[PDB]
């Protein structure tokens, strides 16, 4: 005599909530999907939208430049 | 059916400041009530900022505790119209361990403040009917939308860019002239027959290369961040940027005003917002004062519900909770409560915002609960009312109900009551 | 694994195939050999099957079902008898274990 | 099995459909005007049709506020999200105080996505890479055979970095995304393992089932680890992303823009339906211990529109604010937070009601004791307090082991008590030897 | 003569509680003599420990300083058994400018929970015959020879790149496991290794092996909660264990941990024990710390705790008001009060005769009187330090058994802290801060 | 100063491909050296700060910095 399990517990009660296909899963959980690939979450955010005069303007480095020239 | 992130709160029932064009407030408008002096001088200052001709004025706002002038305050800011700098932050936020209250604090003067640059570039927008590659690599690509069909021919670096995203026969795309990337809208209805289906397209139509000015505001600090870290999107986002040098701040400044004397672009001053004042520093209370005198300021409100204390730092007892360095910089606009028919006519408005039927003796007892205790109490009342009269399968609220409801959740000063009676067995009374 | 020990002859009776085929999928990392009797194969290489189970190599178990392996013959090295289930037949666990 | 704990014989508020409280239900017995008034709560919660509202529970120490929490908690199941809190937990040397209150409403908040991936996978039979003038490797050709037949597939010089990465070489199985763009290996192929006798790498079957293939994954995810993948290029396939993945993983706060432009792009999955949000429940415990500053933040943090809803736990009655020095307010909470939370009134259990608490308690821990030691131990309880006669259970039943006895007698239950003291009994000696102290 | 690290100690001597089947006290026994109330109620909580059925439990020791509270939590520690896990941690030392105190107490109660693993693998052990490589992917050969069996087998890729990458040449005793792919060289042999190149290295050298070539080991281990949660926390960090720089990770991580152990236990892999976590002087620790502690201790996998307080009706750090043993009523009452009785004379004699045993000392029966008077006048600490000097100056005279005038010349040497205040009464003005 | 930019490909050079990715520019008016008199004035702070610490701002195009 072979007790059940959480899977084969949780099968068959929520299955109850064709019928035969609760006594081929009684044994074995062959209906439910006991192993499954899983795999993380992906998520793209929408990339940053900067102005043309933003990136001609948009940098203290191109101000200074021959002043860092100076400072070389 | 579906539930937005939004969710209503206590500022959310009201949309808007009724005003009119003599600044006379409606007794009911905007789903505000009362406060006739307070609605005008909030008029007169978002009629100021509207303006935007001066720069560097702080005005307060003080009432009692729960006269409302944070929903004033937020009403206000809804009112205020989308396309305009708004920045809301609280007293006890810019205390930080990662970044300095000084550093804080004009960073949010620097996040109020921002800048409208107005471009125009050449995009191109369809539905693609038919592409060709052969492979230095040559192909053409079929451009059609309803007004005109056109041919084009792509170099080594466009079969690149087609070669990376593949497009299937009539699908509606953007191509950029300028940087070179292609984005797929859609697919048109007739061209996507015989995959995924993610998404349907109708065929664009109009002009097929068009000149498009686009506008755009940037703001102060995300200039300064983008400047000062090689890369600005992952410092501002990831936040690990702090003490951002001086200098450089004031390099921007000298160059945005630059800007403004070449006349390309304009700069459109913000509006900040500051809550529970009462509480802070003496060297955030005197920045505010050399911060709103420096050339460029944005227009800020702040909200102080207490009244006279004692500051955070010092034992001097101030007015209001602020020194009078900081209490003569600026105007201060007071509210007085509300009056007891009004009370009934927010309990109204409330019944109408949250869907809720209740009767005239309902309404009484309420207004009764109202004048004995603060209206907040009633409208957390009524939130649970509605509840309880669902499980009494009634359709409109009864007063039986709100005794329910009343027995359930008791006052501040009836738990101060039996807290007085079981205070000896509390810890530490 | 206890019989692991014994090294005597295993038989498993599955009345589904899809616990057959999990069970060749399952034992097939284990580094167990065997073979599966079924109402699938041909019985040409069921009777290579059947007849390669005399002295067989590294196989110490074999996989059969209610009919299909109930169906006849014999298994002469086989000793111990595994039932997943009962056949909901009368005799058929008998029959079965007949083979 | 499962370790007992103090709250697990708590199922839930044990109330009927009425919404009235029975007497014993659920593991919990008095305290009906608490119960039958969280049965509103937890109809509101239901509900989600409110945000921004906090419920306070004021009660002595001992009454079971936390047994309350807890048992919402089981009543609402596991698909309403629950995140306790101590107000010991704010206080962090990273990030300052508030950016931890901000984050909990984040990780209160749940959010069930459904993600439909393409999948491709299976043996690689060739794996060469295209050359092309600038020598640069424009794109890849690499072949996939399986059971059910055998497709080349071209790659991009992206995933032939993530294949030279994870050190992909011919005869090996893969895993392949799309939308995502990582790559895996699972291993090599069972049917080489034969040509050495001794090998390093571990082999697997050979799998089956179509190359590619489209799924649906239900996944729940919460805002606060969104926010965290927003905020830091933690993963990706990146060789800057896989450098801080050697680095440390340091808290730091997040940009109210970032936080926006959350709530536009979880916005638009509502509106597109194919994501699905709950509501969470947040809890904190110790609420006196918090900051005034924390409830300045609070302030607006309760009035915020996407608050989800919080409750506090207050043990204790009036007492001075932290951090204020000089100003004291009722359980520990000022006026201003306290006027906006809604308080519930906890009463002390009875006598006869602890006696029932006793033998339930007796019963979840395994234990067999006799009527008069379940009187005596309610007299004792009633002498001084609940929580003593509820430590004076698993002693007892040891020495019912050491004796052999099956049940628990007045000399066991008089010999525990003998050893161990009461707070009252000892606070009592303390003053005769506190010169020594 | 050879000394290891460690050194006879005040509480070192302690074997064990000293404890009969009944758990009934005993009054000498493992080191331990006296106090059978606070031995009794140690045993109780040995046997709760042992059986560990329940969880989330908190014990209190009281008393006066001097009744040995700590000798008591060091015999339940050295009684508790080696494959059981104990950790000791002081309330000064959660205290951390890297971490907050709220995550060290997380990283204490995940600590002191231990995990035991069991693991079965199969191994080759034997001496290197030849060892051949062929480089076009190379491909090679290894011949292995032990006295019961010859074998050869063939090498791959990974492994040439293995034993390539470990200096492996034929003569040499290795160990390669098949699964894991690891190769651990042994030694040499010394017929084998007798003929050697000119190069003439000369480090170690192994017997050959008997028996199977490939056999099957079973090697256990544990692992903490605090560990498996930094490594994977970290994200392959395994220096940061014993670097000490990660800090503050996050809850969800935990959480995730927490479930996927539970999911192990159910599989049945590996095994959960219980700990125990000793805090002494807790007094001192922040109320902070207490209410997170209260809280905290409701969790299924919070280990029994047990906790020293040396004084009692004392103001809680970061309160002004005073609470009974600095403890705020809720632990207080939420834990139970263990108080040791202070020790008698009769007990004194004893335990100034265990030294005898414990340091080889011979001690006369003239020299009990005064010294044990000594113990009644003055600590016993004092009195086993006068011990110890006691014994360097009879070795100083050179005698077997210990002279009364040895102890009146450490007397003379060495002061009572009532002494120093004496004389620090009449020289207090002239010191600094009086 | 000795910098480079690259403002564009020249607007005569944009009518043989139908699609490409560079910029078109007019041709820039004006003579092609332009003398002019700067006077640049520099804090001894920004000197101390860039000669302070490794400047690390030679080439944004590498991934270590
Ligand atoms: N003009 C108004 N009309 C209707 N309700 C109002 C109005 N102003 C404030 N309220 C009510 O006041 C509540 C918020 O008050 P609050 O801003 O917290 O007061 P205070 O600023 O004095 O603390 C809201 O729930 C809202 O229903
Ligand atoms: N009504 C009740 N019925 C059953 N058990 C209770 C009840 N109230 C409290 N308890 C139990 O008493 C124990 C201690 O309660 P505690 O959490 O200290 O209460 P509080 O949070 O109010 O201080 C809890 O483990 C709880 O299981
Ligand atoms: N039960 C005991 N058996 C033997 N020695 C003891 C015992 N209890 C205390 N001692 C001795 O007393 C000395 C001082 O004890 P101490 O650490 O001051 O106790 P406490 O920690 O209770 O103050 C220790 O060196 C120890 O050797």
């Amino acid at each position: 005599y072979c007790q059940l399990t959480s899977r084969q517990k949780l099968l068959y009660q929520a299955l109850k909530n064709l019928v035969m296909q609760f006594r081929k899963v009684c044994n074995h959980p062959e209906l439910f999907e006991r192993q499954e690939t899983w795999s993380p979450f992906h998520i793209s955010l929408k990339p940053y939208h900067i102005s043309k005069f933003i990136y001609r303007h948009g940098q203290i480095r191109v101000f200074n430049h021959s002043r860092d020239r100076w400072l070389r | 059916d579906v539930t937005r992130i939004e969710r209503i709160g206590a500022h959310s029932h009201i949309r808007g400041l009724g005003l009119d064009d003599a600044l006379e407030p409606r007794q009911a408008s905007q789903g505000m009530v009362g406060q006739l002096a307070a609605r005008r001088a909030a008029g007169v200052v978002l009629e100021m900022i509207r303006e935007g001709k001066i720069a560097g004025r702080a005005v307060l706002i003080a009432g009692q505790p729960g006269t409302g002038k944070t929903a004033i305050a937020m009403g206000m800011a809804q009112a205020l119209g989308p396309d305009t700098p708004f920045t809301a932050i609280a007293g006890s936020e810019i205390f930080s361990l990662e970044m300095s209250k000084t550093e804080a604090l004009t960073q949010a003067f620097r996040r109020s403040i921002g800048v409208r640059i107005k471009e125009e570039t050449e995009i191109i927008e369809g539905e693609v009917v038919e592409i060709q590659i052969d492979r230095s690599k040559v192909g053409k690509l079929t451009l059609k939308t309803t007004e005109m069909e056109t041919i084009y021919d792509l170099g080594t670096k466009m079969i690149e860019s087609l070669t990376k995203d593949k497009v299937q026969a009539g699908d509606v795309i953007t191509i950029d002239k300028a940087t070179g990337k292609i984005s797929k809208l859609g697919r048109s209805f007739t061209r996507a027959r015989d995959g995924s289906q993610t998404k349907f397209v109708q065929c664009p139509d109009g002009e097929l290369q068009k000149r498009k000015e686009v506008v755009h505001t940037v703001s102060l600090h995300e200039i300064d961040v983008i400047n000062s870290r090689t890369q600005g999107f992952l410092a501002l986002f990831s936040g690990d940027t702090g003490e951002i040098k001086s200098e450089v701040r004031e390099q921007i400044n000298a160059k945005v005003a630059e800007w403004r004397e070449e006349g390309k672009a304009e700069i459109i001053p913000g509006v900040l917002f500051i809550d529970e004042v009462h509480m802070l520093d003496i060297e955030s209370f005197s920045f505010l004062n050399r911060a709103l005198e420096s050339d460029m300021a944005p227009v800020l409100i702040m909200a102080t519900n207490r009244g006279i204390t004692r500051i955070r730092g010092t034992s001097y007892q101030s007015p209001h909770g602020i020194p009078i360095d900081l209490l003569d910089r600026l105007l201060i606009v007071s509210t007085t409560p509300y009056s007891e028919k009004d009370t009934k006519q927010i309990l109204r408005i409330r019944c109408e915002e949250e869907d809720v039927e209740m009767s005239e003796d309902a309404y009484t007892v309420l207004t009764r609960i109202g004048l004995e205790t603060s209206l907040r109490y009633a409208i957390q009342l009524i939130t649970a009312a509605s509840l309880v009269c669902r499980k009494r399968k009634g359709t409109e609220v009864q007063v039986d109900d709100i005794k329910r409801v009343y027995s359930l959740f008791l006052d501040e000063s009836r738990s101060t009551q039996y807290m007085k009676e079981y205070q000896d067995a509390f810890l530490f009374n | 694994t206890r019989l692991k020990s014994q090294g005597h002859r295993v038989l498993i009776y599955s009345q589904m195939t899809r616990m057959i085929d999990l069970l060749e999928e399952y034992m097939v990392y284990r580094k167990h050999t065997y073979m599966r009797l079924d109402g699938s194969s041909k019985i040409s290489e069921r009777r290579d099957m059947v007849a390669d189970f005399q002295n067989r190599n590294d196989i110490f178990v074999f996989l059969l079902s209610t009919r299909a392996g109930g169906l006849g013959i014999n298994l002469t090295a086989a000793d111990t008898v595994i039932f997943y289930d009962s056949d909901w037949n009368p005799t058929v666990d008998q029959q079965a274990m007949d083979r | 099995t499962q370790r007992i704990a103090s709250h697990s014989h708590v199922k839930g508020l044990g109330l009927d459909e009425s919404g009235l409280a029975k007497q014993a239900a659920s593991g919990l017995v008095g305290q009906e005007n608490a119960r039958e008034a969280c049965g509103v709560i937890v109809e509101l919660i239901k509900s989600k049709k409110m945000a921004g509202r906090a419920v306070l529970l004021a009660g002595p120490p001992g009454t079971g506020k936390t047994a309350l929490a807890l048992a919402i908690a089981q009543e609402l199941g596991s698909k309403v999200p629950f995140c306790p809190m101590v107000g010991s937990e704010v206080y962090s040397t990273e990030i300052k105080k508030t950016e931890v209150l901000m984050e909990n409403f984040r990780r209160a908040i749940g959010l069930r996505i459904k993600e439909t991936k393409e999948v491709y996978e299976g043996e690689v039979t060739e794996l060469t890479p295209c050359e092309t003038e600038n020598k640069t490797i424009s794109h890849v050709i690499i072949g996939l055979k399986t059971a059910k037949g055998t497709k080349q597939l071209k790659l991009d010089p992206s995933i032939f970095e993530s294949l030279q990465k994870e050190r992909v070489e011919a005869g090996d199985v893969i895993y392949i995304e799309a939308n995502s763009g990582a790559v895996k290996r699972q291993g090599r192929c069972d049917t080489y393992a034969t040509e050495f006798d001794l090998e390093a790498e571990e082999y697997v079957p050979l799998p089956k089932g179509d190359v590619h293939k489209k799924k649906e994954i239900i996944q729940d995810v919460t805002l606060h680890d969104l926010d965290v993948a927003n905020a830091r290029p933690q993963g990706g396939q990146d060789i800057l992303s896989m450098m801080g993945q050697l680095m440390k993983p340091k808290k730091t706060e997040i940009t109210d823009k970032l936080r926006g432009e959350i709530n536009k792009v979880v916005n638009k999955y509502i509106d597109q339906g194919i994501a699905e949000l709950v509501p969470g429940v947040l809890f904190v415990d110790e609420v006196h211990m918090l900051d005034i500053e924390c409830f300045t933040y609070l302030h607006r943090a309760l009035e915020s529109s996407i608050a989800p809803i919080v409750i506090f736990a207050s043990n204790r009655g009036n007492c001075v604010i932290r951090g204020t020095e000089d100003i004291t307010s009722p359980h520990g909470i000022p006026l201003d937070l306290l006027d906006r939370v809604m308080i519930i009134r906890t009463m002390l259990y009875t006598p006869q009601e602890m006696k029932q608490i006793i033998k339930i308690r007796a019963q979840t821990e395994g234990i067999n004791i006799s009527e008069e030691a379940l009187n005596h131990l309610g007299e004792i309880g009633t002498k001084t307090t609940l929580r003593y006669s509820v430590q004076l259970l698993t002693p007892a039943n040891l020495l019912a082991k050491i004796n052999g006895k099956d049940s628990i007698e007045k000399e066991h239950v008089e010999e525990i008590s003998e050893l161990f003291y009461d707070a009252k009994s000892s606070a009592k000696i303390l003053a005769d030897q506190q010169d020594k102290y």
